[PDB]
């Protein structure tokens, strides 16, 4: 009680505890002389951040000199510490957006200077970006992010109990940026937008994607390829090395998560039909293993599958014959299943000119 | 019978009535048999018969556990009147050793190690008492105010103060042997207040289902019965500790806190006890 | 659309009984953090 | 051991124990489970311990020593290590301080420990001992946050 | 179903209803005890016109003292499927799993006590 | 280094006295319904008192619309309908529904439901995608008719008397809690009873209530007891245990409104005054500053309401007072 | 009929979709293998119930008078009922 009333004695504890922690600084392997003291010093203030009915802004703006104390240091206890408090402070209250990206920018920076601490400080950034407002973290941090050492395998770790759902909803619209502008651009760093791309790999191999994850990574790399295909100038070489490099992450989507892609081209397809961009669509579709049944016909803007069974009969000739220059072709867009279902659904109907074809 | 054995097996109103007759001439029908065999086979199998329906068995039976601790009490006062023999008997040739020595055991194996005052000098004490106690034991046998022993009475005192070791002994044995049959009976019991607590709280109501039958509050001040009857007549407050005063979280526990304590464990033992006496399982689980 | 509840510190009851004893008694901070950090999260 | 068969020292320990009934049948007990671990193998040092476990007249080796065969076995139940511990901290709790501090280092340093339990084992730990083990138990214990252990 | 055997006097669906509004207005006359410990102080001083348990105490062995002390004094009993259910009627903000309605002289629930009395020893054939 | 946050906060709740809901119509009778229309600031005030009035929402007047008067008719339940064109009316002891079609001025009396045999009707309920209407009769029976042309669907049997009845957020379902404490579950388009649970530590029933987005399911009892579910415990289990039970209550519990974005739950009691008490959903908590028991305004409650966007909150009393408050929180009505 | 215990209990209107002093008598009740209890009453109506959910199913109302009798044919396609009308 006596800590969160006055703030005098809490400004005493903090400043007793660098002060300890810097005389001992200096004896090697001396970690153990400061372990009660410390564990002292988590305790006490973490549960008067509990036992305040309200936190204000002179208990937050006293301790946040003291966070950054505590994560520049090299003691895993005192960092330990810190992360607690920074934890508990998250939990209780609602900061502004400034402050919380200033925070994760330091949580990020000082990550790796203690390697055994890399799955709490992770852990810690989960809850805060959890606890916080949507789109408070920017993007300066993000390379420093990529480059810890094994970061989706303590992803991995921890999702195997945990919900890991806010880093990933963070990282993945940064990810394809960065795999964007590397095959099309240059980064300061020599092979940055090739650990980018292993990075979006591992999550999609290792880590199962939850909350409407999946719709998110689609739609994303649906709507940012459109784009970028988009521009004024024509860049065709570029184009073909974003489509080779898209065509692995396109595939395994399908692979692991089947409908999603489908859904999202079915949203997109009215948008793609007001504007000219029939040819871009046709491409993107071209680059996945099924998706090439939602084609535009050469003459109106319909999709293939909406096409081979609406009730109009004639233009079903039409559909039909699409289907048998596809068939004649190398299909690279449509997969066999759709095509034999088609047929022997169309084997059937009233109309016999449907039949005939 | 029939799948069993090959045999093919007749009941029928007739047979019953076959039955019947068989029985009314049971003597007369079997000539080996004597009439003293066939009654006290009877009362045999009877009795028998009745504890297997009953669950009676060799483990369930707590009759040992009030047995024992009548006898646990019947040595200590016999073992209490019989040291004070050794003491003051001895106490004639060196009373300086009961002074310095207080355990009552200890004392009595130093006097069967050493006879006579003049014995203590050459003989070693070291495995009995410490050293710095047995140069104490030593120095003060110099110097002495008592009279000199016959060797027929040093005699007497050694066969006595012998007797004395064997009771301390057996005492301790019969004190395991009370804690081999807590645990086995009432196992939960034992966890909540202990062997020697709850082996008096069965042996003040004479059973385990006795016990089973009372409520958590007549359990709390089970061993307080003479201020609980005070206090009623006279109309003065009634007393809150009972038997359970010597249970080791009523006696751990401050002084102002012993009597919210008592009510709380009264109430959790009593679960105990009426689980113990009604389950078929023996564990610990719900104690623990 | 759904609603979830996320955990509190006062509603676990193992993060109190580690708030409740005594410091010269309380294990290194580096434990504290992992349990404590853990209990913060959603589990799945 | 050397030169006869496995149920002829079971025989000879059986005969032994009924023989010796007091404070010198503590080293026959103990003996008889580090015969069971080597003759058999983990299931007959828990057959043989099970049978023992109610013989009051003991020492720490007893359980000392089955705690030892439990932390070899690749299972490591710690239901089973917390349950030779309270075994043996109900014959020498009173007294000793080592057993204690023992049974507070294993929740923390297992990796199926829950050191949360150590708050509560200190409290028990200070209650039960009494005179100069308890005060011996501070000092332990004291020796043990930093790190001379 | 899944109800321990040794409950064997458990009432049904109807006779439940009745049972536990009678316990309600035992509660509005102030004539009801509640708890364990004190159901079993009423069978002792002999006040009690009958007692009801519940079924669903994780150890059922918690209260099967009471049937025993019943036969001796010749008290009718039944047991119902909830405790939640029987410290709602019994006026409690807690789980309740003995109750005993008292004996009261001039008491207005005779007619419905009696009747209740009656129906429990039907379910004992 | 504070902000506010977008979700409603636990513990204090923001709230500011408004002008009475019928300030411009006084009266002294008991206030049987208060509601909010769907699609427009309009509030509806019914009472014993045989009128039914409709006034424009505004914080500071609430000026009259329409106010209209009965014969013999002391209205039990006047609702909107799900589209809200029209106004459904019943009372105590009266066979006749009446039915007022505002946007055709037309006020139609349905006296005869053919194939019905129930003698009076008074309690019914409305799915809210505004296909069914629902009618608790008697012997444990439910009626279902159908919302455009009034005329019996079928009918469903509950074994006991029918408490309360309510349908499901997607209209495919009826939850029945009877009288002697289960709750039945029937498909809407199956007359057939899907799933039977019970509520725990409930003698009888008293009201039942659904949130919007499908997540819970609320029940209150004779003791005052309120339960929440989730509702997928309840389709799927006998004895399905609820998230918390609300104890604040001490009588039993008669209204129950679920908020439009299912942040509050609104609970009441008419045998008591000043019983009435608002609960955060997610926590399951209680806001302690809501009834002021200084003040003593609020007395009995028979009625509550919520705005469709939750910027304000109704309640209707045995003084004839429509009580109105606006919630900070919510900037939208 | 393993352990004999009521597992459902229906209740029966006194009368048809209605209240009523005199008290409902089933007279006969008739069993099948589907799963349905066909049961005739005094009120004057034949009913279906089900023995899973224990709830009714269906009603008809064919008689002023009570009906008294029930009869089911060995393949369950035909039954037959009696009543105090004749």
């Amino acid at each position: 009680t006596h800590c969160y009333k006055d703030l005098g004695f809490m400004d005493f504890i903090c400043s007793l505890v660098t002060k300890s922690v810097k005389v001992f600084a200096e004896y090697p392997g001396s970690s153990a002389q400061l372990r009660v003291l410390l564990a002292f010093y988590a305790s006490t203030i973490v549960s008067a951040l509990v036992a305040a009915e309200d936190v204000s802004d002179n208990i937050i703006a006293k301790l946040f000199p003291y966070i950054q104390k505590g994560l520049k240091s090299s003691l895993p206890d005192y960092r330990a510490a810190t992360y607690m408090i920074i934890c508990q402070i998250s939990v209780k209250v609602t900061m502004e957006n400034t402050f919380v990206n200033s925070l994760a920018s330091q949580i990020i920076k000082t990550l790796t200077k203690i390697p055994s601490l890399i799955k709490d400080g992770l852990s810690c950034l989960i809850v805060l970006l959890q606890r916080q407002k949507p789109e408070s973290l920017g993007k300066k941090p993000f390379p420093h992010l990529c480059n810890v050492p094994d970061l989706i395998t303590i992803l991995h770790g921890i999702s195997e109990t945990y919900d890991v759902s806010p880093l990933l909803h963070y990282m993945l619209p940064h990810l394809v940026v960065s795999i964007i502008h590397h095959v099309t651009g240059e980064e300061t760093e020599g092979m940055d937008g090739q650990i980018y791309k292993r990075h979006l790999e591992a999550i999609l191999t290792k880590i199962s994607l939850k909350n409407n994850l999946d719709h998110l990574l689609a739609s994303l790399l649906f709507e940012e390829y459109i784009s970028y295909s988009s521009q004024e100038e024509m860049d065709s070489n570029k184009v073909s090395l974003l489509n080779e490099q898209f065509l692995p992450l396109i595939r395994l989507l399908e692979s692991k998560y089947p409908r999603t892609l489908d859904v999202v081209l079915e949203e997109h397809l009215k948008e793609i039909a007001d504007l000219k961009k029939q040819e871009l669509f046709h491409q993107f579709v071209s680059l996945s293993t099924s998706g090439g049944k939602y084609q535009f016909l050469a003459d109106s803007d319909t999709s293939l599958m909406l096409s081979l069974n609406h009730p109009l009969a004639p233009v079903r000739i039409l559909a039909m014959n699409h289907l048998k220059k596809i068939m004649k072709t190398s299909k690279e867009g449509v997969d066999e299943s759709f095509i034999k279902e088609a047929v022997l659904a169309r084997l059937g109907d009233d109309n016999i000119d449907v039949v005939l074809s | 019978i029939k799948e069993k054995l090959n045999l093919s097996c007749i009941h029928s109103p007739v047979v019953n009535e076959l039955m019947r007759g068989i029985r009314s001439q049971m003597d007369g029908l079997i000539p080996g048999v004597e009439p003293r065999e066939m009654a006290a086979m009877c009362l045999g199998l009877a009795h028998s018969l009745s504890r297997y329906r009953l669950k009676f068995s060799a483990d369930k039976v707590d009759t040992m556990i009030v047995q024992a601790i009548s006898l646990l009490d019947d040595l200590d006062k016999e073992l209490n009147n019989y040291i004070m023999r050794c003491r003051e008997w001895y106490g004639w040739h060196f009373p300086e050793l009961g002074k310095i020595i207080s355990d009552n055991l200890t004392y009595c194996k130093c006097l069967q190690k050493v006879g006579d005052r003049k014995n203590y000098a050459s003989a070693k004490l070291s495995e009995l008492l410490p050293e710095e106690v047995e140069a104490e034991v030593k120095a003060a046998a110099e110097i002495s105010m008592g009279t000199e022993v016959s060797e027929e009475d040093i005699c007497n005192i050694l066969h006595l103060c012998t007797q004395v070791i064997e009771i301390s002994e057996y005492r301790t044995q019969l004190y395991e042997y009370l804690q081999n049959r807590m645990m086995a009976i009432a196992p939960n019991v034992t966890v909540m207040v202990g062997e020697l607590v709850g082996a008096r709280l069965i042996a003040h109501a004479g059973s385990l289902l006795n016990l089973a039958k009372h409520a958590a509050s007549t359990v709390q001040i089970l061993g307080a019965e003479k201020a609980l009857f005070r206090a009623l007549k006279s109309r003065r407050d009634t007393p809150k500790y009972g038997l359970i005063y010597h249970a080791s979280l009523v006696g751990q526990t401050s002084p102002k806190h012993k009597g919210k304590i008592s009510r709380m464990l009264a109430a959790k033992t009593v679960l105990a006890i009426r689980y113990d006496a009604f389950g078929e399982d023996s564990s610990s689980a719900m104690g623990v | 659309n759904e609603l979830v509840q996320l955990p509190l510190t006062e509603n676990i009851p193992a993060i109190s009984e580690l708030l409740h004893t005594p410091a010269h008694v309380l294990p290194s901070a580096a434990f504290l953090c992992s349990m404590f950090v853990n209990s913060l999260l959603l589990s799945k | 051991e050397g030169a006869k068969s496995q149920e002829d020292t079971e025989a000879v320990f059986k005969k032994a124990l009924l023989a010796v009934i007091g404070a010198d049948s503590v080293t026959l007990k103990n003996k008889y489970l580090d015969w069971a671990y080597r003759s058999g193998g983990y299931k007959k040092a828990r057959a043989v311990f099970k049978s023992l476990q109610e013989s009051r007249p003991f020492s720490v080796d007893f359980f000392r020593k089955m705690i030892q065969f439990e932390k070899e076995q690749e299972s490591c139940n710690m239901a089973n290590i917390r349950e030779y511990y309270e075994r043996a901290l109900r014959e020498f709790g009173s007294a000793d301080s080592d057993l204690w501090m023992d049974y507070m280092k294993e929740e923390l340093n297992h990796p199926l420990g829950r050191p949360e339990n150590c708050g509560q084992i200190y409290w028990r730990a200070m209650k039960m001992l009494q005179g100069e083990s308890a005060e011996a138990f501070v000092a332990k214990h004291a020796m043990h946050q930093t790190g001379h252990l | 179903a899944d109800v321990n055997p040794k409950a064997y006097p458990l009432a049904d669906a109807h006779l439940t209803k009745k049972l536990l509004d009678l316990v309600q207005q035992s509660c509005n006359y102030k004539q009801l005890r509640k708890g364990a410990n004190e159901a079993t102080k009423t069978l002792n001083r002999g006040i009690s016109e009958f007692i009801v348990m519940a079924a669903d105490a994780e150890p059922l062995e918690i209260i099967l003292h009471l049937p025993l002390l019943c036969e001796d004094k010749n008290v009718p009993y039944v047991f119902v499927r909830s405790k939640q259910a029987l410290g709602r009627a019994c006026g409690v903000s807690r789980p309740v799993i003995a109750c005993s309605v008292t004996i009261k002289e001039g008491s207005q629930l005779k007619q419905q006590i009696q009747s209740i009395q009656q129906s429990i020893e039907r379910l004992l054939v | 280094f504070i902000s506010t946050s977008t979700s409603l906060p636990r513990g204090i709740l923001k709230m500011k006295n408004c002008q009475h809901a019928n300030a411009e119509r006084p009266t002294v009778a008991r206030i049987s319904s208060v509601q909010f229309h769907p699609g427009a600031q309009i509030v509806m005030v019914a009472g014993l008192d045989n009128a039914v009035s409709l006034f424009q929402v505004d914080g500071k007047t609430n000026p009259k619309i329409q106010s209209i008067y009965l014969e013999r008719f002391p209205i039990f339940k006047a609702c909107f309908s799900a589209n809200g064109e029209e106004v459904l009316a019943t009372s105590t002891h009266s066979k006749v529904l009446y039915v007022y079609d505002m946007l055709a001025g037309k006020l139609i009396p349905v006296h005869q439901v053919r194939g019905l045999k129930e003698k009076i009707v008074r309690s019914f309920e409305v799915s809210p995608d505004g296909s069914f209407l629902l009618i608790n009769g008697i012997a444990g029976y439910l009626h279902l008719l159908a919302m455009k042309t009034k005329e019996l669907i079928g009918s469903m049997k509950i074994n006991g008397r029918v408490a309360a009845s309510t349908f499901s957020s997607d209209s495919k379902k009826v939850y029945a809690s009877s009288g002697d404490g289960e709750v039945y579950v029937w498909d809407v388009n199956s007359r057939k009873c899907l799933n039977r649970f019970v509520d725990e530590g409930s003698l009888y029933g008293l009201s039942i209530a659904t949130s919007r987005n499908g997540q819970y399911v609320a029940c209150g009892s004779n003791c005052g007891v309120v339960n929440i579910y989730n509702q997928d415990s309840c389709l799927q289990e006998t004895n399905p245990k609820p998230i918390k039970a609300i104890m604040n209550l001490v009588t039993g519990v008669t209204s129950l409104t679920f908020n439009p974005t299912t942040e509050i739950l609104a609970i009441a009691s008419e045998k008591m005054k000043e019983a009435v008490r608002l609960v955060h959903l997610p926590s399951c908590t209680v806001f302690s500053n809501f009834p002021v028991i200084k003040n003593k305004n609020i007395s009995h409650v028979h009625t509550m309401d919520f705005s469709p966007r939750s910027g304000y909150f109704a309640l209707g009393n045995e003084k004839g007072k429509a009580l109105m408050y606006r919630l900070h929180h919510y900037s939208d009505f | 009929v393993k352990s004999g215990s009521a597992v459902h209990k229906m209740i029966v209107d006194r009368q048809y979709m209605g209240v009523s002093k005199r008290k409902c008598i089933v007279w006969g009740v008739a069993f099948l293998s589907d799963g349905t209890i066909i049961s005739v009453d005094s009120a004057g109506k034949v009913q279906f119930w089900d023995s899973a959910t224990g709830t009714l199913v269906k009603s008809h109302l064919i008689a002023n008078a009570d009906v008294q009798s029930i009869a089911v044919a060995d393949q369950e396609d035909s039954f037959v009922v009696g009543t105090a009308e004749g």
